[PDB]
């Protein structure tokens, strides 16, 4: 009775914290705002004009954040007990052994040290606090389930290494050559193109389309060369962005496809399990009860499996199609044999 | 089928253990637990849903005999099991080795006992470099 | 006679206003120009140099716009009578209850208040008019059929939340880190990088490729770090644009596919309706007349349905293909049974 | 088919109500309205187009008998109706429940009377958790 | 003999001029350079520093261009005689009636007037020449076969009107709102944001990522708002570029597909022509000769048709596949009937 | 024994140098860093502030680079002996005849001349060294296997010549027209738009979104025209980047597909080879040994071929599918004949 | 086939008009022109390529009889002509109207005389709203 | 099959040249080299892998007879060889010319001697413009 509700709420909190889905993310979103509510405030703390108001608001928000993060930490450790593997003091210790839990506790004690230091007001404590304020972005670092974003970026870069390397090589050649030519045609007329490094800075700031304007060509020949080469360079510098965008889309589609296929793995194993259970099925009353349970488990597993076997992609459906086609091929050959 | 109907009624009595003539989620759950298997309420609800067709929340004996008398062996089951095997058949060659099959049987889904996995591999001729066609297995299951 | 033509023109006006298609949009396009003809003029009214000419032209265009919008309003309410559900005084009231109709009337009375105020020329009336001039963009807000654009944007963002979040996270990290490093290597040599907030502004204006030029690195190490980090940051900041463009294309294609499929829903229901009508068909003269009407309705419905069943996509055609394939499978198995 | 031809000619006379031997759009529309159904001119034009083959704007009795004598039951109709049912068959399992079918029948397209929808659901055995195969229906329509 | 070679060279010149393909384009490319060799020179003529050297080089290049264009004109008119429809004086007149031929002649006489004026050196003739120098871009206008580029752009815009309108609407809202908010938070501190029009100019130059730097936010709140809104605005302003790029690719692929399908039209008609010729085939010697010619023409037409029927796309191949599938369906049903 | 290990290590070094794959690239990556470690240093050598430190570090890195490149050269020539075609002095000479080997040796002797000159310190030797420092990028030029990047770029440009030419034409027209109109509306009020060339420079720097800010419109009409035309121009100038990105992705996918298909060529030829070997198979002991070897070679070749025939693409799988379909068509027709 | 071989040899003699036993591109072109048809050398070259198999540039009588004796009616021809008709069959319904068919016959490819197009439309029963199945035509061509 | 088994045992003795009853990688390699063919150790390892099924690193005579008695002619081989030919069949028309076929045979994969390539082209009737259907070849290989 009491234990049922206790473990129910425990599982609900664990899956709203550690395995967010849907509305759970809202809570995370909320704390994310608070995360920014820290970082931005601290950035404003740098400004000498608002350092007073920013410091006061940052102290208030630091107290609020410490309270919220302590509550989250104690909720999380308490909810870790839900699973048997992490139930009891051994389970709490094991969860504290996780890198993200220790990162959370270290940022928590960094925050408490920050608060105590601000209360003290020591000059060295000021440097300590500015150090420990960047310690709050590690919450974002912990938010992602072991570098999903980094893994996606790396996989996309590797998958498109050919196009990316082509773009980088050609754009780098354009940068070098255009910078050199503009330097040559402006090394004397224009003072800001005094050295080749200056021209390289100009070329980097131009081809990226940043265009600060601190260095710009002045001689008409320099303007013509710069325009002509920038026309190619801007495209070759924008190429990697588009290549990575397309790769991101493709990669995520492929990951979704693979996840959909893996969704079949468990139901299929369950189906085979219950199939052999029923087969091995064939006191006699107890044995008949076992037969009934095994056959109805077979039915439910078959229901699940056929549910998951909807064709996600044209390729998957045509592959099932070709399985059926080979089956037909064998049948028609058997028929022609019979005739 | 009079003997069959009598056996089915006896099993139903063993299940419900009363004259209600119906088996609720708790009624099934208690008898299932008595064997020492630790069920979950959610799958009891799914199970009673998958058996009961009237939607009244309990199983009537007419439905009990209805979805009993239906034999396991069916072409639908044939293709379903064939595809379930195929999901684990790398390259789709119709052959599964006796190494990944054991791992998937013991680990994936409701984990199976190692002795049962040994029974599985020894059920059919493992000879042939360890690759056994799952089609022979599917036919054997069809035979029933 | 008279009523037929009356309702014909009523329906034509209703479907050229409320359900534009093809040439109807031209009319809308025209008023859209007038919409800009207001906004732009009012913007020019802000300029003290052209405030006189702009104010005169804006008064003329405001009179013209009020006339046009009143005409549109009275056309729209009169045309609402076309449908039975909104025929009569009850229908006019019901249409006035629609949020877009009340928005149109409130903007209309805002315009008339603007005109009366300009005639009066009160100083408070000037503030009133500047307020009521922004009340004209709500025509554009009403133009879209209940946030089609917003729905599309949100659906695309949600569908690509993985790539978008990856890009945002990595680009934000690049922004933070590059800004901090440039601040460190320029906090003293360069006066504009005096505080970390200044460096953050520089990083935001750089990685977005806006490149105002108010803050630019000066020390050669600062230039090198800024270039190196900007090379990554510009791509990661341009990623969301490309991701959203691809998502927009994909999403609109999917919406078109779903609309094409829904086009089948009504004809198929009609086909089943007339099929059972004909089946139930089997005074005797009157009953035979009913049989004839039902069977010919069946024929026309079948014509429509087969017309709509052209394969829009490779996936749809292969799905119909697999239906036929399963049919063949059953037939060949039946044959092998017969042999 | 002499009796059949006589009945068809009698029905044609009832339709046209004159010796013209042809039925125009207005001629069909008036008789259709007499039953109290409120047609639309556009579908009368589409109808006369779908019956008349000479393209003369009216129906000749030879065409009347031509597209009468043709029986509804056809393989083309078989597949067309099968696919029309499929468009409403979620998951393409060949089974439609007696809940969404009633809604689509009563609401989509030419709305059907609730008594007619009850007739539809009671026409075939609804048993089996409410899912009835539309294939049995398609065969029944084929029988005619 | 002589006429054969004459018409051979005539056709070669006509198809290297009017229907360029492969190496023919090189010639066009060459003249295109000369086209630029004019425009650029004339642009340099505007510069008062190089007006002398630029004017001399432009006169030389104008003489060269007039010679080249006169040669091209007389080649083109002479080559028009190749086709029978345009053979003889009537044909030359008919070709001169074409809009592009008259445009070529009008630009030619503009060039000759330019040369005569430069020889004269009249002050009004100077204005005449500056007018007639822009008359040379119409060669580029004539280069494209009746607005292929414009047609492609318009078709892509129409095809993606949904996404494009969504992007334009949302980006315009972002521009208006961000400009207004920055104006509000900087109307007083910053002098360059004195009026709302100034803020609108700033917003347009920011969200497009041009970032001139003439107007930049100064107040820290203004900087924060500008950065936050620019992050969205830059993406929404870059959306149309990506949408149009994807649409261009898709549109050109579809046009290629349709052209490949149209390639079948002529061979199929030829096949049917020769098929019925052979069928109607069945002095007797002359009739047998006719039978032989018709049947061998049938063979060659069948060869062509089967050559063109290679599957260009997955959709086309699966459509031929479904034709074969329906054929099999009929055959298997016939078989089941026979059994 | 000794020769086996000798040739094993020789092949390992040859395939880690000339045919890098996987971890081999790391070595290349390392030298690439050194390559930059040269170029960047030399660029810093231009700066008069760091010319001393940069020159010292560049001398150290030049010694290190010369050592590394000499080691690589002698490793490469020694490893060339692995293959029989290049085994012995004739083989070493033949490898030295390769353009990339002679380029490597010429850059090596350029480096040694650089070192000797720096030791000498002659003023002419300084110019010699600045010349020979750019001689190091040719290592990157040699890195790619005969212009893979250039070939990919050219193929993509050609494949999308239609869209690219459309974008270039329309964007060029927008540039010309907008520059001219802004020049007209600002030729007098604004001093920087004094000549049309100045306006063209402004238009190029605007539509590319570089936005230096040296030239910006001042008159409100000029600002309005510039904004309106820049809205189109920025998109049309960004089009080529997106078009090339999509083309790069598509092109590389097609190249991967073609490579996968070519992977079949060798195994299929091997399969046919061993098939006919076995067929021709049918002292008698020796002949039976030959039969056994040929049949088992047939088995292994069949294993390889069936391994490589996995469907890479939906198109490939549906093509194999249509082969099977035609096979079924023939079988069912044969059956209907038999019935 | 002695009479057939004699007729083929007589036709070959009429073609070549000499004892060479071979017909070159010019030899075929002159006889083709004599009928007043204005050929083009390119299609003569393609034609001699499509007949001659030895690749010697001229046609040998053995090849003449070889690719004569082959009758037009073939399954390959059956499917080729079916698909050629399909390319013009909008919606792929197997039915072509007697309006676009006439236009494509008279205009596309080697233009046909209007009298010939009238012959085509009158060859088969145009009745049925003007839509005639091209399959009947393909079978008629198969019959030969 | 007593004579066949005796011949197989004699060949096995010739291979191993000892009473071990097994042939290792080196044992096979030496006998293969004796014919003067210059093998590579890697393909010897692949070969012994493809023959031995016990995974013990050497071939047992029971496996020797097992994968001997299996005849080459199989439907699997039929389709594999058909597709191998198809990979070289441009346009997938079932016809391969006697020019590219010779080049692929002599050059690609294990290069074949020119006399062998001449044997290949002369094995079947090259007539017909040089295009020979590889299907006849596949059937001939099937016959064995
Ligand atoms: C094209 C071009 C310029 N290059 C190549 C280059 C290499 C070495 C240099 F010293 C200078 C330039 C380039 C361009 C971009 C946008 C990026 N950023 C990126 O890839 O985002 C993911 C990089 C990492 C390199
Ligand atoms: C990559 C990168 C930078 N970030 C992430 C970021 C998050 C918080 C910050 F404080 C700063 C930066 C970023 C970039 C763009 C283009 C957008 N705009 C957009 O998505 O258009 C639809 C946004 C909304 C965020
Ligand atoms: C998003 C956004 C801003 N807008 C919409 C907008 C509409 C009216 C205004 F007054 C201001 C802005 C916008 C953006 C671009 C890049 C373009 N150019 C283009 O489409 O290239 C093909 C256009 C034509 C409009
Ligand atoms: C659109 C537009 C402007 N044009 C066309 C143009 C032609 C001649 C001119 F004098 C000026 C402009 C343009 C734009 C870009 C980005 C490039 N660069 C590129 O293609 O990257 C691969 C080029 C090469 C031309």
């Amino acid at each position: 009775r009491r234990n049922v509700k206790y473990r129910r709420v425990q599982n609900y909190l664990y899956n709203v914290l550690e395995r967010p889905r849907g509305w759970a993310f809202i809570y995370h979103a909320f704390v994310f705002l608070l995360v920014f509510g820290c970082l931005i405030l601290s950035v404003f703390s740098t400004i000498p004009e608002h350092t007073k108001l920013a410091s006061s608001c940052l102290l208030i928000l630091e107290f609020v954040m410490i309270v919220v993060f302590g509550l989250e930490f104690i909720i999380r450790i308490w909810s870790a007990g839900c699973c048997c593997r992490y139930r009891g003091w051994q389970g709490r210790l094991r969860f504290a052994r996780k890198p993200f839990c220790v990162i959370d506790t270290i940022v928590l004690i960094a925050s408490i040290a920050v608060v105590s230091a601000k209360t003290q007001g020591n000059i060295f404590a000021t440097s300590a606090l500015r150090s420990l304020r960047f310690l709050q972005i590690l919450r974002m670092v912990r938010m992602d389930r072991r570098g999903g974003t980094w893994k996606l970026l790396g996989s996309v870069v590797y998958a498109h290494s050919k196009e990316l390397i082509t773009a980088w090589y050609i754009g780098f050649l354009v940068l070098i050559f255009s910078s050199f030519l503009v330097y040559l045609v402006e090394k004397d007329a224009n003072k800001e193109f005094s050295t080749y490094a200056d021209a390289l800075w100009w070329g980097t700031i131009t081809l990226t389309t940043i265009g600060y304007g601190d260095k710009t060509p002045l001689t008409w020949l320099g303007r013509l060369l710069s325009a002509g080469f920038a026309l190619l360079g801007i495209s070759f510098f924008a190429l990697p962005a588009g290549i990575l965008g397309s790769g991101f889309a493709l990669k995520v589609q492929e990951q979704h496809r693979q996840k959909h296929f893996e969704k079949r793995r468990n139901p299929a194993a369950n189906l085979i399990q219950c199939v052999w259970r029923s087969y091995a099925a064939d006191t006699p009353p107890l044995k008949t009860v076992i037969r009934a349970i095994r056959i109805m488990k077979f039915h439910v597993a078959k229901r699940k499996f056929k549910e998951t076997l909807r064709p996600y992609d044209v390729k998957d459906v045509i592959e099932q199609y070709s399985a059926g086609h080979l089956d037909m091929l064998c049948r028609i050959k058997s028929l022609q044999t019979r005739v | 089928t009079e003997e069959q109907i009598a056996e089915f009624k006896e099993a139903f009595s063993l299940f419900d253990k009363d004259g209600d003539g119906t088996i609720t989620t708790k009624e099934l759950g208690t008898v299932m637990r008595s064997l020492g298997q630790n069920p979950t309420e959610a799958e009891l609800q799914d199970m009673i849903n998958e058996v009961d067709a009237d939607g009244n929340g309990t199983i009537d004996f007419p439905e009990f005999l209805t979805m009993m008398a239906r034999k396991m062996k069916d072409t639908d089951s044939e293709e379903e099991i064939r595809e379930a095997f195929r999901v684990f058949d790398k390259d789709g060659n119709g052959y599964i080795s006796a190494a990944e099959l054991r791992h998937v049987m013991t680990n994936l889904g409701e984990k199976l006992t190692d002795e049962e996995v040994d029974e599985m591999i020894r059920e059919a001729d493992i000879d042939g470099d360890g690759q056994v066609n799952y089609e022979e297995f599917v036919q054997m299951m069809t035979a029933k």
